[PDB]
């Protein structure tokens, strides 16, 4: 079976929501703009980081949006962008959904109510990650893990390393100031399990660094950088523009944005890991500038 | 007894400062880490340590194995 | 629904929404957060950039917020955050104001439909930078400029230098993929005219480089950076807390984002930014270990 | 007669690459600023042109005024 993929028009016309998207091409940066609506991507967490992602590719026009959250808005997240306070009690999932389908109708929307850690739920997680892409059956492009705690991303991790899956993992610090995004291509870059933090190291419960009555720090400005940076690295890795990071940080008290390459652990904890690094090591071993007007004679040395 | 000695950089601060650890070598990493975190003034909990080429390390392990295995070079991802 | 709150409170429930910013303080990233209700805010632009700027103050809670912008919304905004299609038709600052008032009744609004450099308007925009601040007849703390153009810039620019106001400015690229923000202290730091770029220079009119039927290119992701660093420094700046940038860039291509200081030029076109130079030259030379609760294993620092 | 040399870093690229342009002094400096601009494939209508240590200068003087209050070295922001 197919799936039919619709026209996105390049005029330039106040009606036209592509149409400064569409300009991408004219401008040289972006080809083929409009193959973003042949992908789908899932999402998990759709707070802080992962609501304003989810908006973000909406307005890009990408093809389908899965979104797994449990949570409900409260007003405790006004502080955040994206929800509005009428939709404090709603699932995240539902008001989700709702203002992204206003937002933009193109998109196909899969939205899923529940915990992806838990033993009903893992399976039929691990299920639409291959069968949730746009055409039903195939994979889904990408996972974006926006969750807040190891476990749920522990949880994608042992996904995607099953499933060879790439993803791309965001966080922001405790004390609302840093944030990092993460590319995994399992075999080919670090998993979550190669380097773990160390909590999941020391295997202690990350629920007893929990005090009751204090909550983390957030703030909108740290979140719209976080979920920008994320999803501008979905539009580059699926789009091939630009260069992808494989890590990029960002500390805001200094302004300092750092790249790195994580590199896979040979002796990493994830079986399937190290059967995906395998893998990969084995596939592995198988101008010049016109100037319109120079009337004054300026020479470069 | 027997003592290593790792070079740990802190990645998240623009001037990469980094700090020299004398450990017993029976020394779980983790405390190694830990120690490391609470001289940069960031969460122990949440920190990793990867080599200066990028490999991820897991810290449980005794000191004296991450020395042999990997140097004494060593990146903290706070 | 929100409810009005008078003293911004640290209490951890979920009907609390300045609990995750009031606990800055707790976390000793930000002593005194609720002093963001003190302050005023202009923004001219509400478009890409100022509207995600409006929203992000708005949800930190700043006492007042002063928009500018002359447009209306329209579908082909759609593809940047913020307005909803069926707010099409209507006036940015209009839009704004009512999804605002929604996020959070709490902050004060003042919009103006009109464009800032028109003869009529230029005196009123002065007027309200003035003496539009959280109390009547004070001036506003900060000036953001979000216009997509140089004379709404030069505008603002003009208007700063003459009152001492300072003041941020942001921009994004034509072909989406490159922004920057810049914080102009008259006097302290370049003004806009400091460094003119090359269409101000040559005093071309930037209407002559607009074909019609062609747009700039924009992307919600470049506009959500640039927002959250303009605002991230706004907050750095009226809250007092990491180090303000005078002037950051973003490219997108490659992930870079450099950090400069751009100064005072001593022959400014502009004459007020030259008097600014001199009164700030003059006041300037006028101007007077690790404790580790556990370590039972002997780890010792060289 | 005389020619004046510019060293013009572009300040967006994170290699900081340069070029350095030979000018006739009596040229405006604007159109050194365009060539440098249409060398590095950056507008040339939205770039503006500091000193190495930050200055702003006005490009509507000549190659040879530029040159003598400021140098040869010059950042070109795009
Ligand atoms: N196992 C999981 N399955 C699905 N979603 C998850 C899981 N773990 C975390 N999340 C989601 O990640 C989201 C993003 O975190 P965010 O901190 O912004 O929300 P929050 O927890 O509601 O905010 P706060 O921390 O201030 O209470 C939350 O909506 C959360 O429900
Ligand atoms: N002189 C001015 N006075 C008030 N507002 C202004 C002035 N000049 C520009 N603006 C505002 O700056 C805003 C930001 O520009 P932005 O490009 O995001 O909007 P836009 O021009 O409608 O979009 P597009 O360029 O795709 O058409 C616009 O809303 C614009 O009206
Ligand atoms: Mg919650
Ligand atoms: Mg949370
Ligand atoms: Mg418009
Ligand atoms: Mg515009
Ligand atoms: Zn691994
Ligand atoms: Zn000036």
């Amino acid at each position: 079976g197919r799936v039919r993929i619709e026209k996105m028009s390049s005029e330039v016309v106040d009606s036209n929501p592509y149409s400064r998207l569409m300009a991408l091409k004219r401008m040289g940066i972006v080809s083929d703009y409009e193959k973003i609506r042949t992908f789908a991507v899932a999402i998990v967490g759709v707070g802080g980081v992962g609501s304003v992602t989810a908006e973000m590719l909406t307005r890009c026009g990408i093809g389908k949006l899965l979104l797994f959250d449990y949570d409900k808005v409260e007003l405790a997240n006004m502080n955040r962008l994206f929800f509005q306070p009428h939709q404090a009690g709603l699932s995240k999932v539902q008001a989700a959904e709702h203002t992204l389908r206003n937002i933009n109708p193109d998109v196909l929307f899969e939205v899923h109510n529940y915990n992806i850690t838990t033993v009903e739920n893992f399976q039929h997680f691990m299920d639409r990650i291959s069968n949730g892409g746009l055409e039903e059956g195939k994979p889904v492009d990408l996972v974006l893990s926006c969750v807040d705690n190891f476990e749920a991303r522990m949880t994608i991790n042992t996904a995607c390393n099953e499933l060879g899956q790439t993803w791309m993992e965001s966080g922001v610090s405790e004390n609302a100031v840093s944030g990092h995004i993460q590319l995994i291509i399992p075999g080919e870059s670090a998993c979550f399990a190669c380097a773990p933090p160390l909590v999941v190291a020391a295997n202690i419960d990350e629920k007893t660094l929990k005090r009751e009555g204090v909550c983390a720090a957030s703030l909108p400005t740290t979140m719209g950088v976080v979920a920008g940076i994320l999803v501008q690295n979905v539009l580059k890795f699926l789009l091939n523009f630009g260069t992808v990071s494989f890590y990029l940080g960002y500390n805001a008290m200094q302004d300092f944005f750092p790249t790195m390459s994580m590199k896979p652990n040979p002796q990493c904890d994830d079986r399937n890991c190290r059967k995906q690094q395998e893998e990969y090591k084995k596939k592995v071993a198988a101008e010049e500038i016109i100037h319109e007007d120079n009337e004054w004679g300026i020479e470069l040395v | 007894m027997s003592k290593v000695s790792f070079k740990i950089t802190l990645t998240s601060d623009p001037r990469l400062p980094y700090k020299v650890l004398s450990v017993p070598e029976s020394t779980p990493f983790t405390a190694v880490l830990k120690f490391a975190a609470e001289e940069f003034k960031v969460p122990a909990a949440t920190s990793a340590i990867i080599t200066n080429d990028g490999i991820g390390i897991n810290p449980a392990q005794t000191a004296g194995n991450v020395f042999l295995k990997h140097g004494s070079e060593l990146r903290i991802i706070p």
